[PDB]
């Protein structure tokens, strides 16, 4: 099977926007990663956020911006020009059952199968919590690969 | 009707003000450009770009400056640089490499053909040699002959003709280069085949010119019967007469007219109908 | 004089992974965060800028870009405003130059408490960030 | 109306002007913040993003790469284009080794084709054999086994057209050609004249349809071992040069060497012998059936009356060669200029075919390497 | 360790003097005696062994491996077996 490697930038990224969006009461914030799907070894080099509201009671209604996916292209782009968007990422410690309709908005921008990032903000776990899942045809399933730390010049120091 | 001719004034005072920011860029430029760069040797001229060598044998590379042109550049030329940014602020100032060693720099010598006396046997061959060619060469292409590369110049064990050398650079009023064949032997060998390479080069840029060598059985040899080495102690600079006058150079006015002493010691193979035509006693 | 400068631990990765873009080309991005009087520099956030082909100068910062940024930041839960930039001198030490000089002085008509940082990410190898 | 119309159109070729000279000046501000690259080979690997170059002016920096560039071009022997600060690779080029417009642009413009060689035919196909046919049909050599030739020695007395032969090529074929003057590769600072034969070979392996073209060059192909070497040290490692590219296991066959001389015996008999100059190509003395084609030649383009005849001069000529019949035909117009005439008569001809007889001293009976 | 990264230069060991001491001949010309590095060894290097240097304080680095790039040779044989021997 592939592989997944979160940078530590996509993981501090994830965990601080949980206070930055007053993230509360049980609530997700769904982001975006930004890598490399065409090798066997899916590497994720930067991430941002996306706003997010769902109702607790209601879960037919949530919103998601779309206009931050074009402006994201006339920035990272005139800078590292090989990002591409691979998949988006998640806040909550489990997924919810409104994730099979997200898929449907991010497929026309992304040009592979997009991939499905979970990551823990309460850090109860052990190890490497965070795990990545990728959405195939069953209806539809989620295959589960493993995640490892990005060893780089760019994050170690 | 007004509003077509008010859009049209106005150019010409928009036109005014961005000319005084570039009259200040100029005075920037200016006041970029002080007398103390360094000369470089141009390596190779995808995109617009030059490559340059410094004489200090350093490569910088360095993108294409508006100051200079493609059709204006070219490999294997000296052009000034700087010293810091290495970017080339100047153009070649039209001359080839340098003189290097020596050079003739007299305009006119006071001899002329009055000084002599019943030589006008002789006289009129030489005219036909190295003077006419510099007038009548445009009837000579009528008739679909060539004019003459060279006149092989000898004669006894003695002083010789060379009182009429004078009168040729005297008379003509053209350009003379002096080139004495003993000063072109050295013990830095490359040095001295620059000195004849470099003859012809600075030949070209002016066209009404006259090589004049003396003693010429100074430079030449078959160079055999002997021991081992002690080969090309002379002919370094002969191969320079050989590839130059038969190579791009001796097209119309460039012409080299060789003294010496004796005919008994020299090299066959410089006698050439296409150096030396006139072998004159 | 001296002062303490506090950086968050987020904004310390983006800097190292900015300077990475190459090392002759000089990189430059904005800052976000804000101030406790004149002895207090909070960076919080910092902000990825466009390359230019100038080399970072005066005429290489772009304001059009800068506000659709910053308008499109505070929908992300960015109520701070711009605290400076920071600048990578990769290879040499740290000071300025003529053209940071001219640079900043620029902005000093907008924000008069900017800052301009100095980052080195190829002597920041050894494991502690020289800055 | 029109009047003060036709004001403003005359105007717009100065305002044209101006346009233009604003292009040229803001392109030199931007000119002056770029600063000098360093320009150095790839020498080793260490890391994938760690490599080593050395600099152009012979030290060794440890240098670094960028993103922006594909690492499979920078392995060893590339050269890259390094920063005079930060000393990284920035830009690959290409392989470009000391260019030279002089040593190897031939600045070709046709005046001798193979019309004006005539005479000797005999000795033309000699030249196409070891160059137009292992060009063209190179599978001819290999299913018969037999290599194709290398090396050419062109010797025989001057002037009987042996540097003609190497400019009727370029004025054929076209393809790429080196001129490489004797004396101009003996420049001498440290090891240089050495480092130079290395610099045309270069182009060898790059373009493959290409020959090196040799005129009159008697010097690197000398002996000298030791008398004490009279300070040769770069000229003998100059020597050695031949003895490499031509024997090693660089590759070979798709360039061919055109060497010439005047006398053989004075270059090095180990140089002459096969497995470096395969063809020896013999350039005799153009006998009278040679000849007879020989001055129509000189004399296309040269003016004359009517009646003419070439049948005397060829019996006149003793021991002549191609070029003295230019020779010939130079002092016959000088001849008609005292008695002014623009065609020279059959008189006047005889008169300066028989003034290179009279003058004589050339010697050219001495060379008994003709085989 | 870490602190020389990028900017090295190529030097080469000459013969040991002192304790963590050594002299080296960079490609420069110009010999210095520096003393090596905590982390290195002189039982780990050669006599001929080339290492690497600062810029401009030329201090000693790090023992590179015995393999020498330089020219000619190089790595080794490229498509040689060409021919056999009969």
């Amino acid at each position: 099977h592939e592989k997944v490697t979160i940078a530590p930038l996509v993981l501090l990224s994830a965990l601080d926007h949980y206070e930055r969006t007053q993230t509360k009461e049980n609530k997700r914030c769904v982001g975006v990663i930004l890598g490399d799907a065409n090798s066997s070894t899916i590497r994720v080099t930067n991430s941002f956020a996306l706003p997010f509201e769902e109702d607790e009671k209601n879960s037919d209604v949530w919103f998601l911006d779309h206009n931050y996916i074009e402006n994201m292209n006339e920035m990272c782009k005139k800078i590292n020009a090989k990002e591409k968007l691979i998949g988006w990422y998640h806040s909550g410690p489990k997924l919810r059952a409104s994730d099979l309709k997200i898929n449907e908005l991010f497929k026309k921008y992304t040009q592979n199968n997009p991939l499905l990032l979970i990551v823990d903000v309460k850090q109860q776990g052990v190890g490497l919590p965070t795990d990545a899942y990728v959405a195939i045809e069953q209806e539809k399933t989620f295959l589960h690969l493993p995640c490892t730390i990005e060893a780089e010049e760019a994050e170690e120091i | 009707i007004r509003i077509f001719r008010s859009e049209l004034q106005r150019l010409s005072h928009e036109n005014n003000v961005m000319l005084e920011k570039i009259k200040d860029n100029k005075e920037k430029i200016k006041n970029n450009r002080q007398l103390p760069y360094l000369v470089a040797n141009v390596v190779e001229v995808v995109g617009k770009a030059a490559v340059v060598k410094t004489s200090s044998r350093q490569t910088v590379f360095l993108p294409m400056v508006g100051l200079v042109d493609p059709d204006k550049l070219k490999p294997n030329d000296l052009v000034g640089v700087n010293k810091d940014s290495y970017l080339i602020l100047d153009t070649l100032p039209s001359e080839f490499d340098s003189r290097v060693k020596a050079m003739e720099v007299d305009e006119k010598p006071t001899e002329t053909y009055s000084d002599v006396g019943g030589l006008d046997k002789q006289i009129e061959e030489l005219v036909e040699a190295i003077v006419l060619p510099m007038k009548r060469a445009d009837k000579f292409k009528d008739m679909g002959i060539r004019a003459p590369k060279g006149a092989l110049m000898y004669g006894p064990p003695g002083t010789g003709k060379t009182l009429l050398a004078r009168a040729c650079a005297a008379q003509t009023n053209a350009t003379f280069l002096k080139l004495a064949a003993p000063q072109l032997v050295q013990m830095y060998i490359g040095e001295g085949a620059k000195l004849v390479r470099d003859a012809f080069a600075l030949a070209k840029e002016k066209a009404p010119t006259i090589i004049f060598i003396d003693e010429l059985d100074a430079i030449g040899t078959k160079r055999f019967d002997s021991e081992k080495s002690g080969d090309r102690e002379v002919q370094r600079t002969m191969l320079e007469l050989l590839n130059q006058l038969d190579g791009f150079s001796s097209d119309d006015r460039v012409k080299v007219l060789a003294a010496t002493n004796r005919v008994d010691v020299l090299d066959p193979a410089l006698l050439r109908s296409g150096r030396l035509d006139r072998k004159i006693e | 004089t001296k002062e303490t400068v506090y950086i968050s631990s987020i904004a310390l990765l983006k800097m190292l992974k900015h300077g990475r873009a190459g090392v002759p080309m000089e990189v430059m991005g904005l800052m976000l965060g804000e101030f406790v009087d004149d002895y207090t520099v909070n960076v919080v956030d910092v902000f990825a800028m466009p390359q230019s082909g100038t080399g970072v100068s005066v005429e290489a910062v772009d304001d059009v870009f800068q506000a659709k940024m910053m308008d499109m930041l505070k929908q992300t839960g960015r109520d701070q405003m711009v605290v400076g930039w920071y600048h990578s001198h990769p290879g040499f030490g740290c000071w300025l130059s003529s053209v940071d000089v001219n640079t900043q002085k620029s902005f000093e008509q907008l924000n008069s408490r900017a800052v301009a940082v100095v980052v080195d990410p190829i002597q920041s190898v050894k494991g502690k960030v020289v800055i | 109306h029109r009047r003060y119309d036709d004001q403003l159109k005359q105007r717009r070729q100065n305002i044209r002007d101006l346009e233009k000279l604003y292009d040229k000046t803001e392109n030199d501000i931007k000119a002056l913040q770029s600063i000098g690259q360093l320009i150095g080979e790839v020498m080793k690997e260490l890391s994938e993003e760690k490599y080593i170059v050395k600099a152009s002016s012979g030290p060794r920096y440890i240098v670094g790469v960028r993103n922006s560039v594909d690492r499979s071009k920078l392995k060893k022997g590339v050269r890259v284009t390094l920063d005079i600060t930060t000393l990284t690779i920035m830009r690959i080029l290409p392989r470009e080794t000391d260019p030279l417009v002089y040593n190897m642009t031939s600045f070709e413009q046709g005046e001798i084709t193979f019309d004006g060689i005539g005479g000797l035919t005999e000795q033309i196909r000699e030249l196409r054999e070891v160059i137009e046919l292992p060009l063209k049909n190179p599978e001819i050599f290999q299913r018969v086994g037999i290599k194709p030739p290398k090396g050419v020695l062109l010797y025989g007395p001057p002037g009987t057209g042996k540097t003609l032969l190497a400019k009727a090529v370029a004025a054929t074929i076209g393809a790429n050609f080196i001129f490489s003057p004797a004396s101009g590769i003996v420049d001498k600072y440290i090891g240089e004249s050495a480092r130079i034969i290395r610099e045309m070979f270069a182009y060898a392996k790059e373009h493959e349809p290409c020959i090196i073209f040799m005129d009159e060059v008697d010097a690197i192909g000398g002996r000298r071992f030791s008398e004490g070497t009279s300070a040769d040290r770069e000229i003998q490692r100059t020597l050695m040069e031949l003895l490499t590219q031509m024997d090693g296991f660089d590759n070979l066959g798709q360039t061919k060497i055109i060497m010439a001389t005047n006398r053989p015996d004075t270059l090095d008999p180990a140089l002459l012998r096969p497995g470096r100059l395969d063809r020896k190509v013999e350039i005799p003395l153009p006998n009278e059936a040679g000849r007879l084609e020989i001055f129509k030649i000189h004399t296309a383009k040269v003016k004359k009356t009517g009646e003419f005849d070439f049948e005397a001069a060829v019996k006149m000529s003793d021991g002549f060669n191609g070029a003295d019949i230019r020779n010939c035909a130079t002092e016959a117009g000088f001849f008609a200029i005292r008695d002014d005439r623009d065609h020279i008569n059959p008189d006047d001809l005889m008169k300066a075919v028989r003034k290179v007889a009279e003058v004589k001293k050339l010697e050219g009976t001495i060379e008994y390497q003709k085989l | 360790k870490r602190i020389q990264s990028v900017p090295l230069v190529i030097g080469q060991f000459l013969e040991p003097i002192d304790q963590n001491t050594g002299i080296v001949s960079s490609t420069t010309g110009m010999s210095y005696v520096v003393r090596i590095l905590s982390t290195l060894d002189r039982e780990l290097l050669k006599p001929s062994m080339s290492v690497a240097l600062h810029r401009h304080s030329n201090a000693l680095v790090d023992i590179l491996p015995p393999d020498s790039d330089s020219s000619i040779s190089v790595m080794g044989e490229n498509e040689k077996p060409d021919v056999t021997y009969a």
